[PDB]
RNA sequence: UGAAAUGAGCGGAGUAUUUGAGCUGUGCACGGCCGCACGCACUGGUUUCUUCUCCGUGAUGCUCCAUGUUGGCGAUGAAAUGGGGUGCCCCCACCCGUCUUGAAACACGGACCAAGGAGUCAAACAGACGCGCAAGGGAGGAGAUAUGGUUGCCAGUACUUCUCUCGUACUGAAAGGGAGAUGCAAUAUGCAUCUGUGGUGUGCACACGUCAUUUGCCCAACACC
RNA sequence: UGCAAGGCCGGAAAGAAAAGAAUUAGAGGCACCAAGUGGGCCUUCUUCGGUAAGCGGAGCAGGCGAUGCGGAAUGAACCGC
RNA sequence: UAAGCCCAAUUAGUGGUUGCCCAUUAUUCCUUUGGUAAGGGCGGAAACAAACGGAGAAAGUGUAGCCCUUCCGAUGUAGAUGUGGCCUGGAGGUUAGGACGAAGCUUAUGGCGUGAGCCUAAGAUGGACCGGCCUCUAGUGCAGAUCUUGGUUGGCGU
């Protein structure tokens, strides 16, 4: 909607803001991140700083499939359960099994009193994870 | 200049104490002009017809410190072709 | 089930009846009744409405809405007519048993009307009476149809 | 065109146009990090036994409460 | 003139106005600045002020933060008089990670159909301005909430990065770019983690 | 110089105003003097 | 007819008599207030006058003691003011030429009168220029306003203290000071005073010189006056 | 139809605002522009050249917006739009637009007359019968 | 011009107590207990002078507008006020835009006019503000039909999913690992409970009190752990 | 049961007397986003190089720059404002 | 016998006590506009036809401002933002106009607004299109570039 713009209400000042004594030009330093080590330098390292520089071991060919994690936590494994199963759960009774490969996640993680007790097939477990459900009155049934 | 208030000098008139006598009284300016235009009293008394003209005005106060007296011309000024020429100050309204 | 309330904050900026002109804003509709653009006068809006409108001679109508046939519109709006020499204190009270808001001004447009018919009676009256010295050479007439 | 120049001529009366902030006070920031370590340990082992013994007194303000009514 | 330094600095800004261009919030801003003009109340003009805000200041608050603050305040109430009604001039979320809510009646502008769900089928109500006019007109025994507006992630890009004591998140698309200097102790230097003030 | 808003704020104006004029009278004023230049001096000649 | 109207309308009837009989009721202590201090000022003046007396004639002295009050207007605009000169001009209310105030004189504000004098004619006010500057000039702050005083109500209505209800309270903390001249002066807003009707033919200089500036003690009054 | 009266009509300024230097130029239009030169005399206000708009110029919001007749000046362009104003016709009068027609321009001569709301151009000799 | 006249002033009826004069008693104050007291503070005496005192109208009026006296001119062509034009008088007044510490400059662009003539489009990121939804959000590409139709209005709207993607978790160079509270308790993965702010100081509103404020809980948020 | 520290619980609190014994057009504090500027010049007083400069260089402030208006016949900056 | 210099005064040992002139200043009055603005009214009190006291009253940032009373401020380069703020070509709506004369054009045509501008009048102009209002949209506002193109022009009957 260029009837909002700035240009518009900048008819007649002639500047359009740019200034009278310092013009607007074209441009003042230099092109894009032009400047980095020298007169942008304390831009780069108050802003960004990290920057310059290499950094650890160089992995060619980098294919994100064989590593696939989403993981989860304990405290959310209610999403994944509809109602009615959540509804009748208890320990030693009879508690709903949440896939993880089928619901699109592989590690499960701890941070949680796992609120509806469940037997949940993971790809992965963690040790704190592991004793959570466990002890709650679910199980960790591990599938690949 | 600021061009409301005139400044008159009253012949035999010379000092301060004797301006502040006139404050109230009502000046005239006595011009004429060309082609006879309507007046106050035209038609009743239609012997008044004529070119002279007339503008009016009230005396302020004293302005200096000998004889000098401000004056107000209601609603206007006076033309400046009027400086240095005859100003009518009359008696009324008395206040003896 | 859409208040007056929310009905004119959806109305009031944009409008068949709205007609600002300008920089005045007065208002088209057929049922204010001075014809300021306002909640109170807007009579298409209100749940419940009343106008004083005129009729042949200097009868008074009155039309009325009222909460129940809010829809359903030839139902909505009714008309009824005072007799000819009424008191103006007479349709205000009307218009006040419906929306005392309005009380006053039914009675100010009450004896707006009655003002207009009676000044069209004069005039009507003054047009044709020196209508007659002028020779037309033309009048125009619809024929009565069965 | 000799371009060194250098004043302080307008900067106190910048510096003064949004004022001189005064200091932040003394509760504000402690964060003592810097700090004598000793010290600082027995503080916190301390300061971990006050945390006790105050959610302690939570629970017993729950009883005499519900106690009194 | 008369000598003001300024007079441009003890000035600020208010807007009394909105900035929304929903038809309902100006319902109800014309309820309560009827009813926080002449009600003589705090709460109620709390909300008015309130009520104007963009959303930017009004944060959601989940259900499980109005529980748990309100299973504290629950506690120290007599048992004979109970009535608080959570109040919140925000919109109200749904916690999957607490499940088992007591009955609190809240009241907000908007409630996520998991969290209205939530409430009602744990055995409270949801209630909305207009209703809550006619229980509470001068706010007696509500309990009024706001959000929780820090954890945005546009707080925490606020600040510099290279600033020493300053952790803040830089703006990067690619995360792995900006580690390298400034970041990492060992080449050049590392930002301080901490800095006394 | 409001007669109208002085007593509203002082009534007690008038009697000061009535007090004050008790003053202007030449009648009063002299034998105010006459008095107070006999009170005055024979005080002074008790020591 | 309305249902509310007599619920209303007598509510009104009622109040009605209760800003009269506070009205009329407040004027037996603005009355009996005044009565009390203009005999308290006689009671004062008169007895300097026998006290004086008496350390004449036997070869004494008798110090006036030291003015409380003091009255300060500020004689120059505002131009080319230094920073200490501001905060001082400003902590003292004068934030423009010919305002006025009304200060305690003691040591702190004394010694800071001192670093603003080429601003400030100033000296020691009589009763005469507080009753004057009190009713002409004065104005009370409520709320943020500057409202002229017309009234004995209003008065008692900023100050709650009831040691300060008709305009004749003020007058006294003013010219005796006392206990509330702080908070008397404190919501007077600041005076605004014409300029002197015939002048002091030399705003640049000291008053002890062909000057104006700086503490011109008692003919302060004569020199206010003028202004008001 | 007697106008309702106002206080007092005093206008601040009658001498139009007037662009700087316009009449040395044929092209530049007498209508108004802000010069923003920066030596320029008017913008420092140099006593004796032209003077500016301001917040200070208002029309007194009583008098405003009000024809020397005394009616705000509400425009028409058919018989119709005419009963908008037909209670108001005390505060309000009609101008028929430009456009509309000698035919048109016949009826809202009528059907105002008859009301009595005023017309500005509307003819003038139905009023001084 | 009284369309709420709040008035010592307008209306009604009556003769009031401020000062000055002389003095009371105790006190203060003065002189070296007495003497003084120029007449201060307390009770508050004299009436000789001095002065007016008292009590009366809320709005059932939310807002604006509307009410004198005397003459001149004005009787349908004129009169009158305003706007406009041209000249004149007294006064005031350096030439525009621009670079500039500084322009009326002996600084540069500038004969007149008409019509053209300069912060746009696109992408990535951010922060304000509007909207939807919310631990979920949203597609993209395509498919499917009303449409397998219609010159067109239709290149739109309506419908759809497994997936994709930004999120719910982060950290290490990496191999890898990966977060609640309370109680008991010290076990190189301790054990139990699960209606819950990890603690402390400051902190809306609310609630019961009090003469703004005590305590309760403290939302947001700031700080110390 | 001294001293360090974090608390807890009681005590009092002219909420700061008297002595010249403060004042305030005193809402404190925090944050996000962003423009222009980064050639200055003049003056009281202090002040360095120079014989000096309408020269060059600083300090504390006030101005012009950006601002007229009244005054010193005239003048960016002086005087009043 | 200063209309010069130093000093001093205010109608002059005659009574104490402000000679006079001029600021976009001070004080005050009216009008505007903006607030960190302050407060009040907004449940229509009742009565009331023409003919021979009227009219409004909107729960509201911004308008021709909902109305009223009050208080303070108001200049400004570069720059920032606001406007229910003015104009222009078009698209979605809505309401109108026009051979009894559309756009365009011209005018000592007035009226309204602080202003951008709007609107009416006249054309002894024109000959067929077009206005208001809400919203969308952009190749959207000219006096200056040794600006571009077309024309004209003083110099010059030189």
């Amino acid at each position: 909607p260029t009837r909002f713009k700035k240009c518009r209400h900048q008819r007649g000042s002639t500047f359009c803001g740019y200034g009278r004594v310092g013009k607007h030009r074209k441009h003042e330093s230099g092109r894009g991140n032009a400047g980095g080590m020298h007169h942008h330098r304390i831009n780069f390292d108050k802003y960004h700083p990290g920057y310059f520089g290499k950094l650890g071991m160089d992995h060619y060919h980098r294919k994100k499939n064989p590593m696939w994690k989403p993981t989860i936590n304990l405290n959310n494994l209610s999403r994944l359960i509809a109602a009615e199963e959540a509804a009748k759960a208890t320990k030693g009774g009879t508690l709903p099994v949440v896939d993880l490969q089928s619901s699109g996640y592989a590690k499960l993680l701890g941070n949680g009193h796992i609120q509806v007790p469940c037997i949940v097939k993971a790809r992965y477990v963690s040790k704190l994870a592991d004793k959570k459900i466990r002890k709650a009155g679910g199980a960790v049934v591990l599938q690949a | 200049q600021t061009k409301q208030t005139a400044l008159v000098r009253v012949e035999n008139v010379n000092t301060r104490e004797d301006a502040t006598w006139y404050v109230g009284k009502r000046v005239c300016y006595v011009y004429h002009g060309k082609k006879v235009k309507r007046c106050v009293r035209w038609s009743k008394a239609p012997a008044r017809r004529s070119t002279t003209r007339a503008l009016w005005g009230r005396v302020t106060r004293p302005h200096g410190n000998a004889g000098m007296m401000r004056v107000k011309f209601n609603g206007a000024s006076v033309p400046a072709s009027a400086i240095g020429r005859r100003i009518r100050v009359y008696l009324y309204p008395s206040q003896i | 089930s859409h208040s007056v309330d929310l009905q004119w904050i959806l109305v009031r900026q944009n409008s068949r009846f709205l007609q600002k002109r300008g920089g005045i804003r007065m208002s088209n509709d057929p049922f204010n009744n001075n014809g300021n653009w306002t909640k109170r006068h807007c009579g298409f809006l209100n749940e419940k409405a009343a106008v004083v409108k005129p009729a042949k001679g200097g009868a008074i109508c009155v039309t009325v809405k009222d909460g129940s046939s809010n829809n359903k519109p030839r139902q909505t709006y009714r008309k009824t007519v005072h007799a000819a020499g009424v008191r103006a204190s007479d349709v205000s009270r009307a218009v006040a048993a419906v929306r005392p808001d309005l009380a006053d001004v039914s009675f100010r447009r009450a004896r707006r009307m009655a003002c207009i018919a009676s000044r069209t009676a004069k005039v009507a009256a003054a047009r044709k009476a020196r209508s007659e010295k002028i020779k037309f050479s033309r009048k125009s007439v619809r024929a009565k149809r069965h | 065109a000799k371009s060194k120049n250098h004043t302080n001529h307008n900067q106190s009366s910048k510096n003064h146009r949004n004022g001189i902030k005064g200091p932040v006070p003394l509760h504000l920031h402690n964060s003592k990090r810097g700090s004598w370590l000793p010290a600082l340990v027995n503080a916190r082992r301390v300061r971990k036994h006050n945390q006790k013994a105050a959610l302690k007194k939570r629970r017993e303000r729950i009883a005499a409460f519900a106690a009194k009514n | 003139g008369v000598d003001l330094t300024g007079i441009s600095k003890k000035s600020r800004v208010i807007r009394h106005h909105t900035y929304s261009t929903n038809p309902y919030i100006k319902l109800l801003i014309k309820l309560y600045k009827f009813l926080a003009k002449r009600t003589s109340s705090g709460f109620n003009k709390v909300v008015y002020q309130r009520l104007i805000k963009s959303r930017s200041n009004r944060a959601p608050i989940s259900l499980s933060r109005i529980a748990v603050v309100m299973k504290r305040k629950a506690v120290f109430t007599a048992k004979s008089k109970a009535a608080p009604i959570a109040v919140v001039v925000g919109d109200v979320l749904d916690d999957v990670r607490m499940a088992r809510i007591p009955a609190m009646r809240v009241c907000a502008l908007r409630f996520s159909k998991s969290a209205r769900q939530s409430i009602v089928a744990a055995g409270g109500e949801c209630l909305t301005f207009d209703q809550l006019a006619m229980i509470a007109p001068t706010g007696k025994n509500t309990y009024l909430l706001r959000g929780r507006k820090s954890g945005r992630e546009s707080v925490r890009h606020f600040g510099a990065s290279g600033v020493p004591g300053s952790h803040s998140k830089p703006y990067a698309t690619n995360r792995g770019k900006e580690t390298k200097r400034g970041r990492r102790t060992g080449r050049s230097y590392k930002r301080k983690a901490f800095r006394h003030v | 110089k409001n007669r109208r808003l002085r007593l509203r704020l002082n009534p007690y104006v008038k009697r000061e105003t009535a007090a004050a004029k008790g003053m202007r009278n030449v009648a009063n004023r002299d034998a105010r003097r006459k008095a107070k230049m006999a009170r005055v001096t024979k005080a002074k000649k008790a020591a | 007819r309305a249902a509310f109207k007599q619920q209303q309308t007598e509510n009104f009837k009622k109040a009605v008599v209760a800003r009269k009989a506070a009205k009329a009721g407040l004027k037996k202590t603005a009355y009996l207030r005044a009565r009390k201090y203009s005999r308290e000022y006689r009671g004062a003046e008169k007895k300097l006058v026998t006290l004086r007396r008496q350390a004449a004639s036997h070869g004494n002295y008798y110090l006036e003691a030291k003015p409380k009050v003091a009255v300060v207007t500020r004689i120059r605009g505002i131009a080319k003011v230094n920073p200490k000169q501001r905060k001082i001009l400003q902590l003292l209310r004068l934030r423009q030429i010919f305002n006025t105030v009304f200060v305690k004189m003691n040591k702190p504000m004394e010694n800071m009168l001192r670093a603003v004098e080429p601003y400030i004619a100033y000296g020691y006010p009589s009763l005469a220029t507080v009753r004057a500057m009190v009713y002409k000039r004065g104005y009370l702050k409520i709320n943020g306003q500057r409202v002229k005083i017309t009234d004995n109500q209003m008065i008692k209505d900023k100050y709650n203290n009831a040691d300060i209800v008709c305009a004749e309270d003020m007058v006294n903390q003013i010219y005796t000071c006392g206990k509330h001249f702080r908070t008397v002066t404190h919501g007077m807003w600041p005076f605004k005073l014409a300029p002197p009707a015939g002048g002091m033919r030399q705003k640049r200089r000291h008053f002890v010189e062909g000057g104006d500036y700086g503490n011109r003690d008692t003919l302060i009054n004569r020199f206010l006056a003028r202004m008001i | 139809v007697k106008p309702v009266v106002t206080k007092s009509v005093v206008k601040k300024r009658t001498k139009r605002f007037t662009r700087h230097r316009y009449e040395l130029f044929p092209q530049l239009s007498s209508s108004w522009r802000k010069p923003r030169g920066e030596d320029s005399p008017v913008r420092r206000r140099y006593k004796g050249q032209k003077a500016m708009p301001n917040k200070g110029y208002g029309s007194d919001r009583a008098t405003k917006y009000i024809t020397p007749s005394g009616f705000k000046s509400f425009p028409i362009q058919n018989v119709q739009d005419l009963y908008m104003l037909v209670m108001q016709n005390r505060k309000y009068a009609g101008v028929i637009s430009h456009t509309v027609g000698a035919r048109s321009r016949k009826a809202i001569v009528r059907k105002a007359h008859e009301l009595d709301v005023r017309l500005i151009n509307g003819g003038a000799k139905l009023r001084k019968l």
